[PDB]
C-alpha cells in the first residue's frame, strides 16, 4: 500500500493545508451574499403644521 | 303727520329738535388690530416653516 509510504506524507500534508486553510477559504470570502433591497417607501420624519 | 296732529304745546318741535341734533354713538372697533397683529405674526411662522419645506 503506497498510502503507507510514510516518506512522501510532508508532500501531501502541506499543499491540503495550504489549499485547504488558505486559497479556497480566500475565495469565499469573496463570495458574499448582500442583503436584499426593499427599502421601506415609508420613511418621513414629518411634523403637523406649527400649530 | 306729527306737526298737524299734536294739540300738546310746542312739544313734537322740541323731541325732533332733539333728534336731529342727536348723536348716536358709532361703535368703534378696538378688535381688528389685534388679530391682524397676530395675523402678521402668524404670516411670520408660517413663511419660515415653507422655507424649512
Amino acid at each position: 500500500m503506497p498510502q503507507l509510504n510514510t516518506t512522501v506524507w510532508p508532500t501531501m500534508i502541506t499543499p491540503m493545508l495550504l489549499t485547504l486553510f488558505l486559497i479556497t477559504q480566500l475565495k469565499m470570502l469573496n463570495t458574499n451574499y448582500h442583503l436584499p433591497p426593499s427599502p421601506k417607501p415609508m420613511k418621513m420624519k414629518n411634523y403637523n403644521k406649527p400649530w | 303727520y306729527y306737526k298737524a296732529n299734536v294739540a300738546k304745546a310746542g312739544l313734537v318741535d322740541d323731541f325732533e329738535k332733539k333728534f336731529n341734533a342727536l348723536k348716536v354713538p358709532v361703535p368703534e372697533d378696538k378688535y381688528t388690530a389685534q388679530v391682524d397683529a397676530e395675523e402678521k405674526e402668524d404670516v411670520k411662522s408660517c413663511a419660515e416653516w415653507v422655507s424649512l419645506s
